[PDB]
């Protein structure tokens, strides 16, 4: 067999995003779950790069967010992508739950 | 037609041209966008005000 | 062999973790241990004064160095725990050895 | 009917095969989508890397 | 004299691999030539 | 072993061999199953049969004469076999009741008993002969809406709507004098056949058959006939090939001998010098395969055909085979070209130098209808020895590297993936 | 691992030599009884690692009387260690019973694998 | 889900009633053609969910001529939606062809499951 099916690590990628059997009549409402995986990656990456410049003391916390906005090189891009990304993360999750409430995805065996 | 190994046949020319153009496009798209922005807003930049206080 | 190669990666990430957290106390050993180590990367040919100025966030071991060392110290223990999961997957397909060093499929207990 | 009698595809087929017409226009568009993504993913990595350099108030006290 | 292997990669496929990294490195030199332009990295 | 053509108005070809014990005399026409429309389909299959019908073959057995016929694309044949001191009786059987007085064979009771025998041959073929009814669908889906796709036996409803008026309509347009070659092989001299033909004024009338409205054209397509109650899976797959009197005729035959044929239950078949057999035998992906190179006057087909019982690993057998086809463009070796030269000269020698004069009469009649003359086995051997590694790589990059395929299958073919997962395997993406 | 063809090529040259077998064979008999595998009721061919396709071939071709006896010696050697004892001296392997019973099956599985691999890498010209 | 025994217990009481079938059956025929499953070439029993052991029992006991025809109607209905079209009106399911072909196999699989379960919970005394 192929190397992507005999390796211990490559077979998990092959059995999930390469050779996974899908129903051929699903529509664009079944795309919301992959898009939520991209939303979690953007929130973790932009938050780790902002945690290098942040102070959590109650007399330094407000002014350190201002330091990221004014002093950090491309620091305004990091915050704006983080604060607006949380609203986009909640909008897709409201559309994800409403699809499964519509098409009956909660019933047995799921 | 008869241009395919000159264009996109080779595995190392399918990724060896789209990585080659990825820097040539990177600097000429950056220059032409900056040139358009500073003529749509001509007269308001600091370069135009500093030449008025000469 | 794959079980031994994932183990070497865990050992490098555990050394990096203990170094980053020792610089967060900011004692007198913490400052001069971080000065000696970060000055070693200024000897790399043709790219030497760009890793060290990106590790410092400035011109010496200063306030941007301590703030970014704590944020990386929160993170690498969670990368180690994901390498531990991949470590036990490579163990499950072959099992353990024994002090005799021969096959053990003739006598097994749960 | 018979299984040797295939239905009609002339509603969607071309009137000329011309085997360089199909393999030139379908490699220009997939190639250009990978050229823009190479310059698109490069610019995002450099902006995250550039935030770890010296800030504006550090270079002022130099 | 039939094609020295020490394994399986022999002369019968390195004849096609000797110009294979003409642009297999040509494109790993060029693959870093993507990701190294804007933060300081110059060539020789 | 030399061939002699001599046209006195009628083409007469003959290869003498004075070490043979029998002799064949027949006539071969230059119109086959690729000269029909979809409503008189398989009408040449009813001209073979009534020539072999029981009242016609009882007359021939009373003089020691055997009958044989064959329907294909681009040609048909009607052969009379006998003893070498009796060939003048063989011409008199072809002259009467096939050429001159061919009306008593087309009765109402002889035709109706024959048609219901041809109706049960094609019905048993459609239910039992699975590796051969899949190769028929490969011609049916690659040349659809084009003359080269009609099946040589006809179909079950195109055979039922066929009356006696349709046969003379076919004979009037296709059994003419210029569309014909008279062959004789075995122990028979070339000059005794020529004088015995012109001892009378044996001839026909008109010539200039119809002129074949649509040309042939390849199309990338697939057809799937799944049957879950059958215990196996049969699959064919091909690309466009090299026609007859193409300059890459022997080059496409040498390329199929590189991959050859296989049988999993023969022990000496498992030891062949084929690099594909290393991946096949590790998990036992198939039972047999064979590579072919078909060629006609319009186009050809180059490919392979398999039959497997491992119905969950079908997509690995297609993956490993199509990866080895890529090596003919990029990394074919010189010891694989020299092995296929020796085996091609042995395979061509057993087809053209067998012992059956009926077999050599269909081979001689086709090459004189389509070229005017025969090519020797010494001249074909001189051409095969002059192929290099560069000629194979020049042919392969033109004909199979990143091209369209035609697929056909039946049985338990649920594990066969769709078109674009197979179509993308026609370029390695490592050159 | 080295190969058993290479080991026997070196090891045979020492034994058809009058001055080499003088020196090395007294050293080799001390290396055997300082290993201590005979005290666990084991021959040497039981100790060979078996997770490779040449060694899996040689274990199928073994006769099944010698295959049943080998499976009991291995089971007896696992139970001996978890009690941290040795076997009684009645049940040690003597020096005449430690025969290479698996070396002929190994050496011909390797000569067939070498011949198959040097016929896949061929440079015959005209 | 409710049961098919409970549905038919309620649904039969409406049909042997002169004033109830006056009101409800004109409403029920409008609910059918406002569902639109006939335009995809489907009967109603094709739509029933089948991941339960009572429904898996009734599908094995179906005759295999009706089992082959049901597998083609489902495949035809998946290809119809990904093109976002409807079938031609020649190939719609008429009102006489929508028969309960699977209800008799379902109702006897449920009566045997009820009888087995009420004989496992028994309080017979002396
Ligand atoms: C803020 C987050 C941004 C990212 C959100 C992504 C979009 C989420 C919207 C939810 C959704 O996906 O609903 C889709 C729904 C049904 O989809 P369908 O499969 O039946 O129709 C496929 C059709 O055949 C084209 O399919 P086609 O093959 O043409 O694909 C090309 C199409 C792709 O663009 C999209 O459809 C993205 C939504 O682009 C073109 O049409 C080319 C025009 C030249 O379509 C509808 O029923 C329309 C209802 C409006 C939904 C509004 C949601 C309220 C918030
Ligand atoms: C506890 C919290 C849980 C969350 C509660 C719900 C939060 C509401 C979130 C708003 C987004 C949800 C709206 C869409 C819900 C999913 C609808 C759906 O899954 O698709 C159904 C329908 C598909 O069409 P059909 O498949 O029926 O076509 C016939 C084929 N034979 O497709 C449609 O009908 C789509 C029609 C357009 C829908 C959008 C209309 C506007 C919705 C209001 C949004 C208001 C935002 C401010
Ligand atoms: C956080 C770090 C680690 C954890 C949690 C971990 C965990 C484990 C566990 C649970 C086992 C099976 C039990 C056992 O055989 O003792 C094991 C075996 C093993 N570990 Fe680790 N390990 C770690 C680090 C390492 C390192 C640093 C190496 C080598 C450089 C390594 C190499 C191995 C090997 C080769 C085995 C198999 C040994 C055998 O089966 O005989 N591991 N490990
Ligand atoms: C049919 O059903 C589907 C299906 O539709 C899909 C799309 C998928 C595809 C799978 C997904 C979409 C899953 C998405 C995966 C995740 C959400 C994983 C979780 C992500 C993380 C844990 C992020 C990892 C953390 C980091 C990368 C840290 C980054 C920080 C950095 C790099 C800082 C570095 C610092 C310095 C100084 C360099 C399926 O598997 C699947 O089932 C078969
Ligand atoms: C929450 C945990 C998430 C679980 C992780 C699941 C997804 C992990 C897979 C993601 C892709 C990583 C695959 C690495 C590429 C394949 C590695 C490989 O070839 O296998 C190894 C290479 O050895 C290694 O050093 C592994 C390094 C791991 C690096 C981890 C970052 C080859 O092993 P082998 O040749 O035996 O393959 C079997 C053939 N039958």
């Amino acid at each position: 067999m192929a190397f992507r099916k005999s390796n211990v690590y490559l077979s998990l990628v092959n059995s999930y995003i390469i050779d996974s059997p899908q129903p051929s009549s699903i529509n664009y409402w079944w795309n919301m779950g992959s898009l939520l995986g991209l939303c979690l990656v953007i929130q973790i990456v932009t938050g780790i790069f902002m945690a290098m410049h942040y102070s959590s003391n109650i007399e330094l916390a407000f002014s350190s967010v201002e330091h990221i906005m004014r002093d950090v090189h491309n620091g305004y891009i990091l915050r704006y992508l983080h604060a607006n990304g949380a609203s986009f993360f909640f909008m897709v999750m409201f559309m994800h739950m409403a699809k499964g409430l519509y098409y009956g995805s909660y019933r047995s065996p799921r | 037609s008869s241009l395919y190994k000159t264009f996109f046949k080779r595995n190392a020319v399918f990724v060896g041209t789209i990585f080659a153009g990825a820097f040539v496009f990177q600097t000429v798209f950056d220059t032409a966008i900056t040139s358009w922005y500073e003529n749509h807003n001509k007269g308001k930049l600091w370069k135009d005000v500093k030449a008025r206080i000469a | 062999v794959t079980l031994w190669n994932v183990g070497v990666i865990i050992f490098i990430l555990t050394i990096a973790t203990a170094f980053l957290g020792y610089c967060c106390v900011y004692g007198q050993m913490s400052h001069w241990g971080a000065t000696v180590i970060t000055n070693l990367f200024s000897a790399i040919p043709f790219v030497g004064n760009d890793i060290v100025s990106w590790l410092w966030g400035g011109f010496s071991v200063s306030n941007p160095t301590i703030q970014r060392f704590f944020a990386l110290h929160y993170l690498v223990p969670f990368i180690i725990a994901a390498m531990v999961i991949m470590h036990l997957m490579a163990l499950h397909i072959h099992g353990s050895s024994n002090p005799l060093g021969i096959t053990g499929n003739l006598d097994r207990i749960p | 009917k018979s299984t040797y009698r295939t239905p009609n595809f002339d509603d969607v087929l071309k009137e000329n095969n011309d085997a360089d017409k199909g393999r030139s226009y379908a490699y220009f568009m997939v190639g250009a989508m990978g050229l823009l993504s190479s310059a698109g993913a490069k610019s995002t990595v450099e902006t995250f890397i550039s935030s770890m350099t010296a800030t504006a108030d550090v270079l002022a006290m130099a | 004299k039939t094609g020295l292997h020490f394994g399986r990669l022999s002369l019968r496929s390195l004849t096609a691999y000797a110009p294979n990294l003409m642009l297999w490195g040509g494109a790993s030199m060029l693959g870093l030539f993507v990701f190294t332009e804007g933060w300081p990295k110059f060539q020789d | 072993a030399e061939v002699t053509q001599l046209s006195n108005g009628i083409v007469v070809a003959t290869e003498h061999n004075p070490s043979a014990h029998t002799a064949s005399v027949g006539v071969v026409f230059g119109s086959g199953a690729a000269n029909e429309n979809p409503y008189n389909n398989g009408v040449s299959n009813l001209w073979k049969n009534i020539f072999l019908s029981k009242e016609n073959s009882a007359v021939a057995a009373k003089e020691g004469l055997a009958l044989s016929s064959n329907i294909s694309r681009d040609f048909q044949s009607y052969i009379v076999s006998s003893l070498p001191g009796s060939t003048d009786k063989s011409l008199d059987f072809l002259n009467q009741s096939f050429i001159q007085q061919k009306a008593n064979l087309l009765s109402s009771s002889n035709f109706e008993a024959t048609k219901k025998s041809v109706l049960k041959q094609v019905q048993d073929f459609e239910e039992n002969d699975h590796p051969n009814r899949v190769l028929e669908h490969l011609h049916s889906t690659a040349f659809q809406n084009t003359p080269l796709s009609l099946p040589t036996r006809g179909t079950l409803e195109s055979l039922e709507n066929l009356v006696v008026a349709d046969l003379e309509s076919f004979a009037n347009n296709h059994f003419l004098n210029s569309n014909a070659v008279v062959v004789g092989t075995g122990n028979i001299k070339h000059e005794d056949l020529v004088n015995s033909i012109e001892s009378k004024n044996l001839s026909l009338q008109t010539g200039t058959k119809p002129v074949l409205k649509k040309k042939a054209a390849f199309l990338g397509s697939e057809v799937r006939l799944r049957d879950d109650t059958l215990p196996k899976a049969w699959i064919s797959l091909a690309v466009e090939g090299e026609p007859v009197n193409s300059p890459n005729y022997f080059v496409a035959k040498l390329a199929a001998q590189i991959f050859g044929s296989y049988n999993a239950f023969e022990p000496a078949s498992r030891l062949q010098g084929i690099k594909l057999l290393d991946n096949i035998q590790e998990y036992q992906l198939c039972d047999n395969f064979n590579h072919f190179s078909l060629s006609y006057k319009d186009s050809g087909l180059w490919g392979f055909s398999t039959a497997t019982r491992n119905v969950t690993m079908i997509d690995d057998l297609i993956h490993f085979t199509l990866k080895q086809w890529n090596r003919l463009t990029i990394s074919v070796t010189d010891t694989e070209v020299e092995r296929a030269k020796s085996l091609l000269k042995l395979q061509l020698g057993q087809l053209y130098e067998s012992g059956n004069p009926v077999n050599d009469a269909n081979l001689l009649g086709a090459e004189v209808l389509i070229k005017g003359s025969k090519l020797s086995l010494g001249e074909a051997f001189k051409k095969i020895d002059a192929i290099t590694v560069k000629d194979v790589k020049a042919w392969a990059g033109k004909r199979l590297w990143d091209q369209d395929i035609a697929i056909a299958g039946t049985g338990q073919i649920e594990g066969l993936l769709d078109y674009m997962r197979i179509r993308s395997d026609m370029s390695m993406m490592r050159w | 691992p080295q190969s058993f063809t290479s080991i026997a090529r070196i090891g045979d040259y020492i034994l058809k030599s009058p001055v080499l077998s003088k020196l090395c064979v007294p050293v080799a008999n001390q290396f055997i009884n300082l290993a201590g595998y005979k005290k666990l009721g084991l021959k040497f061919d039981d100790l060979i690692a078996e997770e490779n396709p040449i060694m899996q071939t040689a274990l199928r071709r073994l006769p099944e009387d010698e295959s049943y006896a080998r499976a009991y010696r291995i089971i007896r050697a696992h139970q001996t260690e978890l009690t941290h004892h040795l076997l009684p001296r009645n049940e040690w392997i003597k020096a005449q019973e430690d025969v290479p019973y698996l070396l002929p099956y190994i050496l011909e599985a390797e000569a067939a694998a070498k011949e198959k691999d040097e016929l896949d890498n061929i440079e015959v010209s005209k």
